[PDB]
Parts: structure tokens; C-alpha cells; sequence
RNA sequence: UGAAAUUCUUGGAUUUAUUGAAGACUAACUACUGCGAAAGCAUUUGCCAAGGACGUUUUCAUUAAUCAAGAACGAAAGUUAGGGGAUCGAAGAUGAUCAGAUACCGUCGUAGUCUUAACCAUAAACUAUGCCGACUAGGGAUCGGGUGGUGUUUUUUUAAUGAC
RNA sequence: GUCGACGUACUUCAUAGGAUCA
RNA sequence: UUUUU
């Protein structure tokens, strides 16, 4: 049947979407530059924050990421990078110090301790069904004051 | 007054009158009130939305502090206590509670609560000739019992929210430091009425600050003790005696109602797909796909802002991508599981 | 869940020849039987050499990339 | 207004926002221009032919092909409406290879320069110089007035020869305040 | 009753030349260039030089006897751009206007399958 | 050129057509895909040798991994001695030196760019990421080989191949 | 000779971050 | 300030 040429049709657009993200995958790959990656993920934040696609935390959560934080002290300054920028005066640098607070800040959220959304579908389906011109119009008259795809058009 | 009425939907693109625009027309209301009165069939919502819009159609019932202490805030306290964010359901709050009077203690109730006498009593005449044009028409009766109603449910208190916006989406306005941040400092010192708004559709100026406009000093946000909510409807504004231009407040609403709303309406365009880990375009189809999307409400010459992403499923229209329907966080998320499946 | 121990017949087959429990051959042996002398002749599967009946010298298979391709007219079973 | 014809080839990857943006394309070709529209599927060529007895305009013919082709060199249709609606509009059109000779990442990273984060860059010119530009790869098209599509040009050369997009958003600024 | 000749139009960065010849291209009947009809140096390049160019052939084209022109634009091409300018384009639509029948237009730029370096340099050229 | 001027030009410039000569380079196809130890490699055809992977119920039987010493190759530029010398072009010269988005532009152009026989042995020679071996998740795309189908197409006699 | 390169010994500049309060 | 189906 030409319902087969259909199916193909159908999985050749899939496989030229399929190239599309790989070939925007590879470019995006290859760019590893600190400036661009830190915008990327800045906005990725905002994003995942204002959609909040991210579950709240259970105080049970709560505490038991505050006990492994406890447990491994892994965001304090004798870590071994922490401890390498510290002893060789790389930290006095603006930006090496920024990556010192950021771990550091993370590490302390880790520490915290008479009487008187649903969407509305405003759909013609919800209406108020209530009953009440052509005439009036001629009222209103009285008053006075694909085409050329395969073949020419 | 046209691009007004098309916002409402009262009128299309090429400025005909729409099957709304005539239903609106069959009321004795302004088309904004009309519209409210339109959207409110839902969870018996009615009776609610007909005292409102008979409350604002009419005027405030309610005497102002500079008309005119304790006695005053103790009636206020009565009527703020359906919504802490809304103007609008502290009016609902009065017309319904005057429902449950009897006749001979109706004067005493307007005088005890600062409420003026004669605005009410056509507020209770305009109600029953809403509530009989709409039996009316839509099959007529109506008793003084037929107005009393009880509490609305949480539920319905949101929606009421809903159709109010529905009828004001072109009155909205938007926290200024959500915009601005520099421009518009707050600090937990500042006032609640010197927080600065912009209202949408705002004719940019070159100094942003000459389009701002604050809380009225009667609203009970004045009082709230918290920072007041992001967004804000408003019914009218007002120039200040210090040249400072003040908004009568209706309600607040929350992003993602406000774009289901201007969705309808000409005020909502959508951006491209977002990218990202949670932020996927999932795609079922060469035509069909779900993707998280930011929502810019509002019409480059005025003020529209960027609302929060919201999931949408598009579908591939003529070569263009059209939104059919918004999407919650679990149903994405489960849309995505799926397909990995 | 699979048992290593006790793998599935068709997994097994699946599989790479030196990736199984324990590897062996995946080739055979042939009995081809000429077109003209009927005689059998024992044929490697994957013969690199283009084996040649020995009374008639007939080509029998030839050598491809991978299993002979055994000439036309030739009868063969498994063996 | 004598029988003439003209002829532009689609290539395929317009042929299907054609197919999308036709019932847009033949009103105006065939009430204003009163202009006889066809595409020969066989050959894939959109066909305009002059009508003797109806057209008026001699510049008609022209005046159309032009639009085809500015569709048919990646511009949305509205842009490209613009040619039928004015008269002093052109295409520039210029390579990355002919600024300077890129390969590889480098002239990946070009194209990317140009276009921007999101396209501001590439939108930041277009206001400014007051044209339009398709970055087709590494074939660049600009579209406007002809004053106009030089100071787009030299914005967009001086991103591919290596100035940082910030340099030229400013440069864009003081133009465009001139303008 | 219709004579044909060819219209070749060399759309340079700094000016435009139109020049209508017969068939073969040996014999010359007219040619006009942006500079022949413009005061300043830097307006030879310009869309109006070339409509006064074409015009202007397109008149003595049609007292020479001339009514159809085939049309082969070309741009410098070779190491340099490829594609004919705005000052090409607006010469192909005047000649239109004119009323001399367009018979089939061509791009005939010269394309190397491999060229020599180009004049820029490493760093490249047209800050 | 932002406008000019050095420049060519009624002995015919620029442009047009028919040819001819020289030296380089292999567009579009072109894709982080393929090949090579790396540097690197892109027109057709032939010759010479070399190579990974795959298939093998072929053969040897520890012959192997990493490697101071030592050796082969090593982009571009560069040196020695011939050849060539079209384009572009360090150096050198020269026009203009007015105007800040177009602010370094133009013209002539030596050495070089190319090649043969030798030197030099440096790169962001980059995955800023030693070599060998083992193990630890799913998915579908692509390149080379192999197996399986009673799959489509072609072979337009079949077929068998080839392509999917 | 207030000379160049190297070796040696020293000096110096890049430290604040979050929360609350006024 | 007014005022309206
Ligand atoms: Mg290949
Ligand atoms: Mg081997
Ligand atoms: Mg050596
Ligand atoms: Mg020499
Ligand atoms: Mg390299
Ligand atoms: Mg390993
Ligand atoms: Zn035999």
C-alpha cells in the first residue's frame, strides 16, 4: 500500500531531527570557555527556579543531607583545592575567591537548620447559556450617509 | 476604547462585533463588568461575580479614612477577612454579609460599619436585575432569598480571582524591582505604599520612574505587613497631591493564571523552547512536541514582561508552532518518563 | 535478571563466538556433492580456498570475505 | 506591457515554507502586480508571466521575481512583501570566505559571532541599520536601502574579521542615534 | 519583427557598467557606465548612477534598432565576491522599465575551481 | 576613498569576443565523516610497495608492556646551490595626511610563496588531559567487516549480484 | 659606565562572603 | 463635582 511510504516519510523527518540536536550537541561541546559556561548555567537556574520544577525538600530530606554534610565536612577550607589555593596566595585573586565563598556558602546552606492551580478554562464550553437583526441592519442600510500550485492562476 | 474592547475579546482583529461582543451588549454594564458576568458559570461562581460587578458597576460603598478610629479598622477587619490581597472581596465581603441582615436592622448595619446608605441599597436593586436577566435568558422570579449566599471555597476564591483578571487583564501591573532592580530599590524599611508598580502597556519614557505608580492609601495592602504580591490588578489611577500616581487595587494573581488569561486575549506571546537538564523539548512527532516555554505578557515601544516558564504542548500549524494547551509539573514530568519507556 | 551459569540458549546465540561461557567455532563443515561425479567432498563453511572436486576438478566453493559461496548446481548438507 | 516571463528556481529546503506561506504569496502577485502565478512541480521553479490584456505596471514582472527570490534566499515573507510595496530595496550578498579566508572552529565561531546569543546580535543590527539579514551558513544576505545595507555590511564584516560583539553594539548606538 | 541583442551588466563595489552587445558579443552597441552620469566619485557605485546608465542605453538601444536584450549579469567574481551588486540589480530593473523585452536572464560570474591567494592577507581586508 | 591624489587613459584605458603562454591551487560535493605514529592528506587514470578492522575448527608457542642510550619522520617561518617566478607579499620606496563606526588607506613591490639536493627541529605541535591491561549504566545515529530474513527495489527474461 | 643577560636575596599589589539591624 | 440604561 502507499500507506508504507507514509511510515518512511515519518521516520526520515526523525532521523533529520535526530542529526539536528547532534550536530548543535557536538558544536556546544567543543565550547568549554568559564564566561560562557557560567551564563548558561546562571540561566538555567532562574529557569528551574521560576518554574520550580524542582521538589520541595521534606525535613526529612533536610536532615539527612545536613548529616552527610556533617558526617564528611567536604565543603570547609582543608579540602585538597581549597587548600591549594589558600597556601599559594591564588585566593587573593578576585575570581579564585568568589569559587572559595561559592563552595564555602554552599557548605553553610548544607548546615541550615451571619457567616460572612485549578485553571479556569475559559472555553466556549464553560458559558452561560443564555438565549436574547438582519432587519435591523437593513435598518441600518436605509441610513446609507492551493490556487497556482500546478497549474496558472 | 476599540483596542479596550478587543482585549476583552468584545471585538476582533478587523474590529467586527464577536458572538461575545454581543452577549456583553445584551447587559446593562460596562464591557469590562460584562465580561466578569460572561466567565462566570463555573462551580457556581454567579452569584459571587454578579455582587462584585453590581458593587463596582455602582460605586465603593465604603467611607474613606480622610472622609472621616478603632471602630473604623474593626469593620475593616470584618470584611478583609475572605482575602488579605484583594479590594475586590473586601466589597464581595460587605454586599453578602448585608444578605443576612434582616430588613428592620439593615440601617443599623450601614451606619455601624461606615458603610454608605443609599450606594447598598442599589447595589441590592441592581443585583436582583442582574440575577433576573440572567434567569431570564438563560431558561422568572427573584426574592430577597434568592441573593443569599454562603462562603466561597478556597477554590473558588482563586477563580474569582480568574474572572476578575478576565475582565482587567489589560490593568494589571507588575512590581517594579522585578523589572528593574536597579532603578526600583526596595528595602524592608520602605512602605508598602511607596513600593513602586508599572502597569502594563505603560508608554516607556526616558526615565522609568515617571511611569511608576503606587498603592492607593486606602487599599488594605497599606496594612499588610509584608511585601505585597508580584503582580496586581488595578481599577483606576489616581494623581496624588504629590505628584504621585496612585492605583485603586481589584486583586492579585498569580504568573501562571495570568498567562492561562491573556492566552485568549492579543496580550501573551510565547518565546522559543528552553534547553536544559528538568527543561527538555520532548518530541512525540514531527508536528507535535512538549516544551517548556517563558510566556512575555504584554503587546516595542511600551512595558511587557517575561512570566515564569510555563509547560506547553505545541503542535506544528501551517509551518508555525501553536500552543494547545498548558501543562503542570507532573504532567510533564511523567510525559517525559514516557517516552524513555 | 540472568543467570550466568545457565544462559539462555538464543542469548548465547546472540553472542560473539570468543564472548561466550565458553568459546567455540560458529562454522561447519559441509558434505558437497558434485553435479557430474555425485561423489561427496568434505567443504570447510568458511573456506578460504577454492576447493575442487578431486576426480572431476570442479569448482565447488569459492573464497569470499567471509562463508564460501558454494557453486551453483551443488547439493550440500551439514556434516 | 508585452508577454514576458520569468523563471526562479526553489531550492529545497525553501520549497516546504513555500508550500506553508503560498496562500500568502499568489493574492498579491496576482491583484496588485496582476501577475499570472505558477510553480512547474517538475522543475520546481516558481513561473510569472506578464498578462497582456490585464498588467499595467511594466516593472511588475521584475517586481515580483525580485520578491520570489528574496523568499527564496531565506527572508520571511513579510520582508520580502516589502519589495512589492517599495521600490529602493536590495540584496546584498557576500561570503564569510571572501572577508577572510576561516576554517573549522573558527569559522564556526564567526558565524556565531554574527548571529549572537539568541540572535541579539544579528536583531541589534537589523534595528539599528534598519534592514534585514539571513545567515544562511557561512552565505550572508542583508536586505534594505542601499545606504542601509553598506552600514549593515561593515557592522558584519568587522564581527567576522574579529571585533567583539560588544564593541560593535556600541558602534550600533551612536549610527543608529545619527540615523 | 524582434531583434535581439544581449545586455551585460558588470556590478562592481565601485561602479556599474551596462554594455549591450550584439549575439556574439563582438560588436559593441552602447555602453554606459555609473561614472558617465554622476558629479561625485562616490555615488558611481550608487542604485540611481545605474537607472540613468540603463536608461540611457535603453534609449539608444531602441534608435539603433535593438528591442530585446538578454541579460548576463556578473559580478567581479574570480578571488573577489561573486555575487552582482545593488548597482546591478537596479540597472536589471530600469532595463525592465524601459520597455526593451527581457528575453532570459543569467549569473555568468567567473567562479575558480581553485583560485589564487586574495589580496587581503592573513588578517583579512574591508575593516 | 569618509572626500581626494599618486596610477592608466583619444598612441583607445575600463568593459566586450576569439585565442595563446606561464606558475600556482583543486571551489561547490565538504560532514569534529574517512585515512595516517604525529606533522598532515581532497581532480582523473596507471604502476610500486604498505596498512587497520573483519572472517578462519590455518600456523609458531610467551616470542610480550613500558622504556635512559641510540635512531626515523617532524606544520609554518628560516639557511646553502641550481630551476621557476602567475598570484599574494616581510623589507624598501611613494601619494594623502583631512574626518574616529567605516582610523589605517592606497600604488610599485626585494626576500619569500613553488620545486630539486641537503641543513634547521620549533608551535595554543591541544583532549591546555602519558602508554598497556581489567571492570563499572541505558538509547539510537554514523563508518569498515561478518552472520541471519523465506523484507522492498533493480537485474524490465528469470535469477545471482548491487542498492535500501 | 646610574650598561645587558643570568644566578642569588628580598620588597610589594591583588580578601572579603552571607544574615539581621539603622 | 456630576451621572447612567
Ligand atoms: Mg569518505
Ligand atoms: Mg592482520
Ligand atoms: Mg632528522
Ligand atoms: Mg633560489
Ligand atoms: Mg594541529
Ligand atoms: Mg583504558
Ligand atoms: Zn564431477
Amino acid at each position: 500500500p502507499e500507506e508504507m511510504r507514509k511510515r518512511t516519510t515519518e521516520m526520515r523527518l526523525m532521523r533529520e531531527l535526530m542529526f539536528r540536536e547532534e550536530r548543535k550537541a557536538r558544536r556546544l561541546k567543543k565550547i568549554k570557555s568559564k564566561t560562557y559556561r557560567k551564563i548558561k548555567k546562571k540561566e538555567l537556574m532562574k529557569n528551574r527556579e521560576l518554574a520550580a520544577v524542582s521538589s520541595d525538600e521534606d525535613n526529612e530530606d533536610h536532615d539527612i543531607a545536613r548529616a552527610k554534610e556533617r558526617m564528611t565536612l567536604k565543603h570547609k577550607t582543608n579540602s585538597k583545592w581549597a587548600k591549594d589555593m589558600i597556601k599559594h596566595g591564588m585566593t587573593n585573586d578576585a575570581e579564585t575567591r568568589e569559587e572559595m565563598e561559592e563552595m564555602l556558602r554552599q557548605g553553610e546552606r548544607l548546615k541550615a537548620k451571619n457567616p460572612w492551580d485549578l485553571l479556569l478554562t475559559a472555553d466556549d464550553s464553560t458559558r452561560l447559556k443564555i438565549v436574547d437583526f438582519k432587519q435591523q441592519d437593513v435598518i441600518a442600510e436605509a441610513f446609507a450617509g492551493l490556487p497556482g500550485w500546478g497549474e496558472w492562476a | 476604547a476599540i483596542q479596550l474592547l478587543q482585549y476583552l475579546g468584545a471585538l476582533d482583529n478587523k474590529e467586527m462585533i464577536t458572538e461575545d461582543g454581543k452577549k456583553m451588549s445584551l447587559f446593562p454594564l460596562s464591557p469590562r463588568f460584562s465580561k466578569m458576568l460572561l466567565v462566570s458559570d463555573e462551580k457556581a461562581c454567579l452569584p459571587y461575580i454578579v455582587a462584585i460587578v453590581s458593587a463596582l458597576s455602582v460605586g465603593d460603598p465604603f467611607i474613606n479614612e480622610f472622609e472621616l478610629r478603632s471602630k473604623f479598622y474593626k469593620s475593616r477587619s470584618q470584611f478583609s477577612k475572605l482575602d488579605k490581597f484583594s479590594d475586590v472581596f473586601r466589597l464581595l465581603s460587605v454586599v453578602s454579609a448585608m444578605d443576612y441582615v434582616p430588613k428592620e436592622q439593615k440601617e443599623i448595619f450601614m451606619k455601624k460599619n461606615f458603610l454608605r446608605g443609599k450606594l447598598m441599597e442599589e447595589i441590592v436593586k441592581l443585583r436582583k436585575q442582574l440575577m433576573y436577566i440572567i434567569k431570564s435568558n438563560t431558561s422568572v422570579v427573584i426574592r430577597n432569598e434568592d441573593l443569599k449566599s454562603d462562603i466561597p471555597s478556597v477554590i473558588q476564591i482563586k477563580l474569582l480571582k480568574q474572572m476578575i483578571c478576565a475582565g482587567f487583564v489589560d490593568h494589571v501591573a507588575v512590581r517594579a524591582d522585578v523589572l528593574f532592580p536597579d532603578d526600583a530599590k526596595i528595602t524592608n524599611r520602605t512602605s508598602i505604599i511607596n513600593i513602586p508598580y508599572i502597569p502594563v502597556l505603560a508608554t516607556r519614557t526616558p526615565n522609568i520612574e515617571d511611569c511608576f505608580v503606587y498603592i492607593h492609601p486606602t487599599s488594605i495592602l497599606n496594612n499588610l505587613g509584608e511585601m505585597p504580591p508580584k503582580y496586581m490588578l488595578y481599577y483606576s489611577l489616581h494623581l496624588g497631591g504629590n505628584n504621585k500616581t496612585r492605583m485603586n487595587t481589584l486583586c492579585d494573581i498569580a504568573s501562571t493564571p495570568l498567562a492561562n488569561i491573556a492566552r485568549k486575549g492579543l496580550l501573551l506571546t510565547y518565546s522559543k523552547p528552553l534547553t536544559g537538564q528538568g527543561l527538555k523539548t520532548v518530541n512525540l512527532s514531527p508536528t507535535e512536541r512538549y516544551c517548556y516555554v517563558v510566556p512575555r505578557f504584554g503587546s516595542d515601544l511600551k512595558i511587557g514582561w517575561d512570566l515564569n516558564p510555563i509547560a506547553v504542548h505545541q503542535k506544528k500549524q501551517k509551518g508555525q508552532w501553536t500552543v494547545i494547551k498548558f501543562i503542570t509539573r507532573k504532567g510533564f514530568q511523567t510525559i517525559t518518563g514516557e517516552e524513555k519507556e | 535478571v540472568q543467570d550466568l551459569l545457565h544462559p539462555t540458549a538464543a542469548s548465547e546465540a546472540r553472542k560473539h563466538k570468543l564472548k561466550t561461557l565458553v568459546q567455540g567455532p560458529r562454522s561447519y563443515f559441509l558434505d558437497v556433492k558434485c553435479p557430474g561425479c555425485l561423489n561427496i567432498t568434505t567443504v570447510f563453511s568458511h573456506a578460504q580456498t577454492a576447493v575442487t572436486c578431486e576426480s572431476c576438478s570442479t569448482i565447488l566453493c569459492t573464497p569470499t570475505g567471509g562463508k564460501a559461496k558454494l557453486s551453483e548446481g551443488t547439493s550440500f548438507r551439514r556434516k | 506591457i508585452k508577454f514576458e516571463s520569468r523563471k526562479i528556481m526553489v531550492p529545497p529546503h525553501r520549497m516546504t515554507p513555500l508550500r506553508n506561506s503560498w496562500t500568502k504569496i499568489y493574492p498579491p502577485l496576482v491583484e496588485h502586480l496582476k501577475l499570472q502565478v505558477r510553480m512547474n512541480l517538475k522543475t520546481k521553479s516558481v513561473e510569472l508571466r506578464t498578462n497582456p490584456k490585464f498588467t499595467t505596471d511594466p516593472g511588475a514582472l521584475q517586481k515580483g521575481a525580485d520578491f520570489i527570490k528574496a523568499f527564496t534566499l531565506g527572508f520571511d515573507l513579510d520582508d520580502s512583501i516589502a519589495l512589492l510595496r517599495l521600490d529602493d530595496l536590495y540584496i546584498e550578498t557576500f561570503e564569510v570566505k571572501d572577508v577572510k579566508t576561516l576554517t573549522g572552529d573558527h569559522l564556526s565561531r564567526a558565524i556565531g559571532r554574527i548571529a549572537g546569543k539568541d540572535g541579539k546580535t544579528k536583531f541589534a543590527i537589523e534595528n539599528a541599520t534598519r534592514t534585514r539579514i539571513v545567515l544562511a551558513d557561512s552565505k550572508i544576505h542583508i536586505l534594505g536601502g542601499f545606504t542601509h545595507i553598506r552600514m549593515a555590511r561593515e557592522s558584519v564584516v568587522s564581527l567576522i574579521l574579529g571585533s567583539p560583539p560588544g564593541k560593535v553594539y556600541g558602534n550600533l548606538r551612536t549610527v543608529a542615534s545619527r540615523l | 519583427s524582434q531583434v535581439f541583442g544581449v545586455a551585460r551588466i558588470y556590478a562592481s563595489f565601485n561602479d556599474t557598467f551596462v554594455h549591450v552587445t550584439d549575439l556574439s558579443g563582438k560588436e559593441t552597441i552602447a555602453r554606459v557606465t555609473g561614472g558617465m552620469k554622476v558629479k561625485a566619485d562616490r555615488d558611481e557605485s550608487s542604485p540611481y548612477a545605474a537607472m540613468l546608465a540603463a536608461q540611457d542605453v535603453a534609449a539608444k538601444c531602441k534608435e539603433v534598432g535593438i528591442t530585446a536584450v538578454h541579460v548576463k549579469i556578473r559580478a567581479t567574481g574570480g578571488t573577489r565576491t561573486k555575487t552582482p551588486g545593488p548597482g546591478g540589480q537596479a540597472a536589471l530593473r530600469a532595463l525592465a522599465r524601459s520597455g526593451l523585452r527581457i528575453g532570459r536572464i543569467e549569473d555568468v560570474t567567473p567562479v575558480p575551481s581553485d583560485s589564487t591567494r586574495k589580496k587581503g592577507g592573513r588578517r583579512g581586508r574591508r575593516l
